[PDB]
């Protein structure tokens, strides 16, 4: 009596006809499993998920996969609740997809596993925590020019060539060492080839043991592109809120989660908002970023990477995504190229936390100071290019020299280089970092060389490698 | 020689300044550019949606 | 009163409707009264959406339509191979059957993210622009994407045509061109000697919509059939945009909800399931790879709009060709700086990678400063040697129609560029210069040509500079 | 008119010449009557069969082993729009363009056909020959470099400009304005008989104003008139 | 029996329609049978549409909808001050219940031309920019526009600080908010105080969408009793354009035509009947004021777009903050060329004036 | 209205004149705001003399707007606008700061403004 019936078949959108009064709830997953009856049949693995109750009682379901061989008339099933992927130490160093079934050749998870709903309600006002705090990522860029807040959402821009995946792993390394929180990773929109490279990488790397990983590949419907996202928050709310944690979350690509949302809404036929977007962009943006925040027994802190549509900062998605930021990251393929591997654009790169009301009036000087010589600095390039060095002032002569220290003593040897360099990584505290900037612009340092600060930790560090060199 | 360098200073400053005016020109039409193109994707699809439920 | 018959209720514009067929799976194929097929999109609840794969005006309401029992599949083989097929799998050139003794589905699961492998082979086209600025890797997809009258095709024909020695399979597809213009090409392929290891699938302008939005999934279930019995396959897509439109049109005339520009929800979706299924399979799958090459048209060069934007964001790179640039004298048209490629470094040998990076480097200089060709024309330190190394490289970059290169020549080619000996050179005499540098090389330079070709690496500097200067003390300055 | 040309075509293997007027109307038609068929709209309110039904005629419009019928076609472009849908679906089934431009129309310039943007797959150096085609190759980069330096001399006027690029500059002129030509339906036009040119003394007359042997000749001597002896006789006419 | 008792036929995006329900009057409150909330929106031949205000997952075809026979009402009092509240009044805070013991309309008429008087009291706000410069008079309308991250959030906590000494309650409207940067705003406002005469109403961007659009109605419609006891309201709206986003979503869900950027024809209509209801009454009225200061959120400075110029046209002046000029050390950025307080002046003391 | 049977000749003229000098002005912005007046001709620069004297005297002081700033408002006769728009396109003012004609009245409130600052 709780058995539904295919009643009607529109590409990814699928009608079911259930007996009166036993209809299933939004959002509830359905289940079809059809054993090819005769030579005119074929095998069907198909999940669907709740969308819109018709009337009639009709349900419109979207499909999590392809729906071709599907027959009006075969047994639908429900299951009485969401999607419900498995939590705790058993999704650590596996692949999932959407479903929460494994991808890799590791076995699958046992039934007698816990299982959680993916759609839940965001955590209320007074669960929530009451002071901002800072969280401690251990490079010097971040740390000092865009402090990160627990609980809070970066966006991460950049493309290809600039380490977007080196930093990822030296982010997982360090907050898994230091803190003690386990990393999820969702990739949304993800292509295969790039994902199975990641994997590799990882698995290479070592930080495959401490991080799960789940894909929301290129190829499938936009229904589940669009539900990956919240299997890897479901993921990371676990640990969050039963073993205290401090959790990091990636999105590969947030802006493929829009517009999968926005395909959905076309598929079920909906008035276009925006300039084509779904009319619910807000709603769905929202109900996916205030399940990220810091409670009272612990935090989920997001990086979202951001594609932005022509190059338009306004476009309604970029607009929509930008109002959760607190922090921004941006990799520089000039700064790549001069050498600095942390990629970090330091004027570029902006934060909320960047203010003496929570990081310190020393460390708020430090940094400002840092990012005039580095605009002073920028400032003199093209006179330097046509004139020469020697043609500049006093002053000007100070100023390059100093900068040029600051650049490169901004960068930093990463753990997850050391199976390329040989030399081993570094973990710098924000005191220390301010530290030796702040000794840096005394001009304590003037006369070293400047290639020892290249890819040194402390301020120690790159006294001992001029003393090594001569 | 005075009268030289004075004209090649002020070919310099003034070429400068029409630079900047440039810069700052394109920046503006550029978000007017941006502006045009959402409206204007935004009435097609309005008139296609308009014209396809109106049967 | 059975469920394996219907009877048609509306027909118009390639579509018709069915009563009955209770039992018809999605995506079926079906067949009329007179005898025409049909493939079965939409279930309803009280009729069938059919479109239809053949001249519709023979069918009138009320007339009988029939199951078949099978989901829509192409003949695959080796019989296939120098054939002119439409994408049902019926030959068009007029040489008899193909006898084929197998068939595989339209549609087929992509290879899972453990059965890949990373792209670590070089695909040579042949044109210099593209194997030293955009490699790229067997396995991977490159989208080539441009306006009108730029040299696509030409650029597709010569990528085949240099796959003589190598060991693919190649398959051209079709879609909504002229059947002269597919002649033509098939003609030229034919001259070339490439239609031994080439299929061609066509869907002309003439034919039914579904013929067109079916196309690129024969092309790509013929080739997935080397591919897993381990050998290697490219496979081009002419047009995309026009495969699109045609799905578009389709999904209109079923009214289907319409998007951005009247297309479909699952626009990408289809894109990103016919892109997907190009993949470097895993030694344990077979050593076999299939690698994409689709084709875009923008209109006067808008890349933002909705198809282009869409493939874009599926594939692994693009290749920009500029009508202005075409017309500068830069026949391949390849606008460097626009496009990118993923794949960099891990689809180049040795010897084209260890020049590859100072060939970029110096043509990046020279794009830049281009308003500085007229402004201080008088000598000047630095500036001028940027300007003279930039349009030598310009001139080096140039290519003829259907003249595929050697590596092991574009790397000789490249090195003597990079390395400075082409500074004394004027600039008109460039191209004389190449043709009889590799004139010469077959005959005097075969050892280095034999070294790099087994070693796939630089031969020696010094044994190398000794051919390059008795080179030049040969030729002649015009 | 297709059907009966192609009678021509087929029953008694002619050569049939097959004008048609503005194809645009057959499309603009098509969707005038989409609507009220009952069919959803599409793009920019054209019909969803627009492509197909273009091509289902134009397809019919080809050469077979009983004979050849070649084909002009008109084509309007909206509000000189080339991105408009129909302009844009008619490219793939032609295989000679010619480009029409109101800048050059507004500047004198007739026939107006831009010297650029017009294409043909006949331009090949085994088709016209080698010399003809280093010839139009010649005339069309020096037309774009052209181009070029007129934003250049729009802000620095042309004192500034070198002795190479000056010498290009005034050889484009006189290259752009011999282009134009005087034709016999013109003549109610301007008063002037029209010109019928053999593409050799194209040819010939091209080269030779590329090679410089009338570069002392006047710039306005070139406007309108067909042979390379006319041009001559005109700029005796004139003074020089 | 369908008098007072329906049945859900259908079930979407936060709609529903029910069968029965044959005595309801619109506007009217129902109530679900799982005790979500709904409105009465359109009653139709045979169906009535309501729209849920609240989690719809829990609502199915056939479940029972029942009538409470109140039109749209949240409840008031001297309760509810120091306390967060939703939209439809219940308490977030976890303090417990709220002792109220009347309650008004959420849409209720603006007061009348001859109710009105001229505004003639400064309302102080601490910010020597905005008092020196654009000075706001008790009953005005004032308008802070300005990009994303440019302290409109900072200025309207410093308002609302400053009132401890003057007799001014406070509403703050906080509408499509991040709840972290909600809590973070009410320590604020704790830590100095402010409690002791604030009202906190919060709708999250988590929310559906017809809480947020319900949440400024709720604050105006709580501090028009005190407006109407004599005493001076003032109230903060956090994002009208958020409001605007949430209506617009609304009346696509309903199918209905949509205009210029895609809004609805009403959408002015939307906000002036909100803004009308601050006024500065007159004293047969019993002289109560309330203050409104709605905020606008621009895209790159652009103050010609549609919802800007809709809340231009109602407002009595803007306070315009600048995004490049806040980047230039002066935190307080006030364009002073696009700023006015078209009835300030009057409504500023004499020293300030001189 | 604006017609010379209906106005008067020499307000017509006077009106058409003032309208061209705009429209010159207008047509001039774009090479302004570039590269500015430099590399304007003389009679050009002229032009943009006279014509944003004219714009700023098109300003005026209202009645109401006495509660906004504390000038009291002003009314001009029609006689004593056109006979001081023709003074301005004469060149009888051309020696005045432009800053002088802005929300004023008659003519005569012009020349009094600049006494009270420099002259
Ligand atoms: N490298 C080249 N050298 C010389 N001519 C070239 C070269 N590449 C292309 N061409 C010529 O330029 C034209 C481009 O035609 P092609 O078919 O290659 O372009 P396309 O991008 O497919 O465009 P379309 O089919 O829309 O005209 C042809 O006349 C071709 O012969
Ligand atoms: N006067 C000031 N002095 C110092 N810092 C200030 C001042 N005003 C605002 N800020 C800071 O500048 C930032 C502006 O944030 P605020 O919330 O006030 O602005 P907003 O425009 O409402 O922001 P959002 O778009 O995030 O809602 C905050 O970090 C705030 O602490
Ligand atoms: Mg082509
Ligand atoms: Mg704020």
């Amino acid at each position: 009596m709780t058995r539904g019936r295919v009643i009607q078949v529109m590409g990814p959108v699928v009608d079911v006809k259930f007996e009166n009064g036993h209809l299933p709830a939004i959002y509830n997953a359905l289940k079809i499993q059809h054993k090819a009856r005769n030579e005119n049949e074929v095998d069907i693995d198909l999940t669907l998920e709740v969308a819109l109750h018709l009337g009639d009682d009709t349900v419109r379901t979207i499909a999590m996969a392809s729906t071709d061989g599907l027959i009006r008339g075969m047994e639908v099933i429900d299951t009485g609740a969401p999607i419900s992927v498995p939590v705790g130490e058993v999704t650590l160093g596996r692949v999932f997809n959407v479903l929460g079934e494994p991808i890799d050749l590791e076995g699958d998870i046992p039934a007698d596993a816990r299982r959680d709903p993916i759609h839940r309600p965001a955590p209320k006002f007074e669960e929530l925590a009451t002071e901002v705090e800072i969280l401690e990522t251990g490079i010097k860029v971040v740390d000092l020019l865009a402090p990160y807040i627990k609980g809070g959402k970066i966006g991460l821009f950049g493309g290809a060539g600039v380490g977007k995946t080196v930093l990822i792993q030296e982010l997982i390394h360090n907050i898994a060492q230091e803190h003690g929180g386990i990393s999820v990773f969702a990739g949304v929109g993800e292509r295969t080839r790039e994902g199975n490279d990641l994997y590799h990488e990882m698995k290479d790397s070592g930080v495959i043991s401490k991080t799960a990983m789940v894909f929301g590949q290129m190829n499938e419907p936009p229904g589940a592109r669009m539900r990956v996202a919240l299997t890897g928050l479901t993921m990371a709310e676990y640990f969050r809120d039963e073993q205290g944690q401090d959790v990091l979350l990636f999105i590969d690509n947030i802006f493929r989660f829009t517009q999968a949302g926005s395909e959905v809404s076309a598929l079920l036929g909906r008035m276009p908002s925006a300039v084509g977007y779904q009319p619910t962009l807000a709603t769905e943006m929202g109900q996916l970023q205030e399940r990220i925040t810091s409670t009272a027994k612990g935090s989920i802190t997001s990086i979202q990477a951001i594609y932005v549509p022509a190059d338009d900062y306004t476009d309604p998605a970029p607009a929509t995504t930008f109002s959760h930021l607190d922090a921004t990251t941006n990799l520089e393929r000039k700064l790549a190229e001069m050498g600095i591997y942390p990629a970090v654009d330091p004027l570029a790169s902006t934060s909320r936390a960047l203010a003496p009301e929570i990081v310190g009036e020393e460390h708020y000087q430090v940094a400002r100071k840092v990012q005039q010589t580095l605009q002073r600095y920028k400032e003199l390039q093209d006179i330097i290019a046509i004139l020469g060095m020697d043609e500049l002032s006093d002053e000007d002569k100070l100023v390059v020299h100093r900068a040029r220290r600051i650049q490169f003593f901004l960068s930093q040897n990463f753990h997850v280089a050391e199976q390329f360099t040989g030399q081993p990584g570094s973990y710098v505290p924000v005191k220390e970092t301010v530290r030796g900037f702040k000794e840096i612009l005394e001009g304590k340092y003037d006369h070293l060389p400047e290639d020892a600060f290249r890819l040194v930790g402390r301020i120690e560090e790159v006294v001992e490698k001029a003393k090594a060199m001569g | 020689l005075d009268a030289k360098a004075s004209e090649h200073a002020a070919r310099m400053t003034a070429m400068k300044n029409a630079t900047d005016n440039a810069n700052e020109l394109i920046r503006t039409l550029t978000l007017s550019y941006n502006r045009a193109r959402q409206a204007a994707i935004t009435q097609e699809i309005t008139e296609i949606v308009a014209g396809a439920n109106a049967l | 009163q059975v469920s394996d018959v219907g009877t048609v209720i509306q027909v118009g514009d390639g579509i018709a409707r069915a009563h009955g067929l209770d039992n018809v799976m999605s995506g079926e194929l079906v067949e009329f009264a007179n005898g025409v097929m049909g493939m079965a999109l939409n279930l309803e609840e009280n009729n069938v959406g059919i479109v239809i794969l053949g001249p519709y005006t023979g069918i009138k309401e009320g007339d009988e339509v029939r199951r078949t029992g099978r989901i829509m599949e192409v003949p695959v083989g080796e019989a296939l191979i120098g054939r002119v097929v439409n994408p049902l799998g019926q030959p068009v050139d007029g040489l008899g059957p193909v006898e084929t003794t197998e068939t595989r589905p339209i549609e087929s699961p992509a290879p899972g993210v453990m059965d890949r492998r990373s792209v670590h082979e070089p695909l040579q086209t042949g044109i210099k622009a593209i194997d030293a600025l955009v490699p790229i890797g067997r396995g991977q997809r490159e989208l080539i994407i441009g306006d009108r009258q730029t040299g696509k095709t030409s650029v597709a024909i010569d990528t085949i045509i240099n796959q003589k020695d190598q060991n693919m399979i190649s398959i051209y597809v079709a879609i909504g061109q002229k059947e002269s213009t597919v002649r033509t090409v098939v003609e030229t392929l034919r001259k070339h000697g490439a239609l031994d290891y080439t299929i061609v699938v066509t869907a002309s302008a003439s034919q039914p919509a579904p013929l067109l939005f079916l196309a690129p999934y024969a092309g790509v279930a013929m080739g997935e059939y080397f591919m897993y019995k381990g050998k290697h396959v490219l496979v081009v897509y002419d047009d995309l945009s026009k495969q699109a439109a045609a799905y578009r049109e389709l999904s209109l005339l079923l009214r289907r909800p319409p998007g951005r520009e009247a297309y479909p929800g699952d626009i990408f979706y289809l894109h990103s399931r016919l892109l997907e299924r190009a993949a470097k399979l895993s030694d344990a799958k077979g050593g076999g790879s299939l690698t994409a090459l689709p084709f875009v048209e923008t209109q006067a060069g808008d890349i933002s709009a909705y198809i282009p934007t869409n493939v874009i964001s599926i594939t692994d790179g693009q290749i920009f060709l500029q009508s202005d640039l075409f017309f500068s004298g830069v026949r391949p048209a390849i606008n460097a700086g626009l496009s990118v490629s993923r794949v960099g470094g891990a689809a180049q040998i040795k010897a084209m990678k260890k020049v590859a990076g100072t060939l970029r480097l110096d043509l990046a200089a020279y794009r830049e400063l281009e308003a500085f060709a007229q402004f201080g024309s008088d000598l000047d330190k630095a500036t001028q040697a940027k300007l003279a190394r930039g349009a030598r490289t310009v001139e080096v970059l140039k290519q003829d129609l259907h003249q595929p290169i050697p590596v092991e020549k574009q790397v000789l080619i490249i090195y003597a560029l990079t390395r400075g000996f082409l500074d004394d050179i004027p600039v008109e005499d460039v191209r004389r210069f190449e043709k009889e540098f590799y004139l010469f090389l077959d005959q005097n330079g075969q050892h280095l040509l034999e070294h790099i070709r087994t070693t796939k690496d630089l031969p020696n500097e010094d044994d190398l500079n000794k051919a390059i200067e008795a080179f030049k003390k040969t030729f002649v300055v015009s | 008119g297709l059907t009966m040309a192609e009678y021509f075509r087929d029953e008694q293997g002619q050569d049939v010449l097959l004008f048609i007027d503005n194809i645009f109307r057959f499309t603009q038609a098509g969707s005038e009557v989409s609507a009220l068929l009952g069919r959803m709209p599409s793009a920019v309110g054209y019909q969803p069969t627009l492509a197909t039904e273009m091509g289902q005629l134009q397809e019919r419009i080809t050469s077979t082993a009983k004979g050849s019928i070649t084909s002009i076609q008109a084509i309007y472009v909206p509000a000189d729009d080339y991105t408009d849908p129909a302009p844009a679906t008619t490219f793939s089934h032609l295989d000679a363009t010619t480009n029409l431009e109101r800048k050059l129309a507004e500047m004198g310039i007739y026939p107006a056909v831009d010297p650029l943007a017009s294409t043909s797959r006949a331009l090949a150096p085994e088709i016209v020959g080698e010399e003809h085609y280093q010839v139009a190759r010649k005339v069309q980069q020096t037309l774009q470099r052209y181009k070029e330096l007129q934003d250049i001399i729009a802000i620095l006027g042309m004192d500034e400009l070198s002795d190479e690029d000056k010498l290009v500059v005034h050889r484009a002129r006189r290259i752009q304005f011999f282009l134009s030509q005087n034709f016999h339906v013109a003549e109610q036009f301007t008063g002037q008989p029209g010109s019928y040119v053999p593409v050799k003394e194209t040819v010939r007359g091209f080269k030779e104003i590329l090679e410089g042997k009338y570069d002392h000749l006047p710039e306005d001597a070139f406007r309108l008139v067909g042979r390379i002896e006319e041009v001559v006789e005109k700029a005796k006419a004139m003074g020089v």
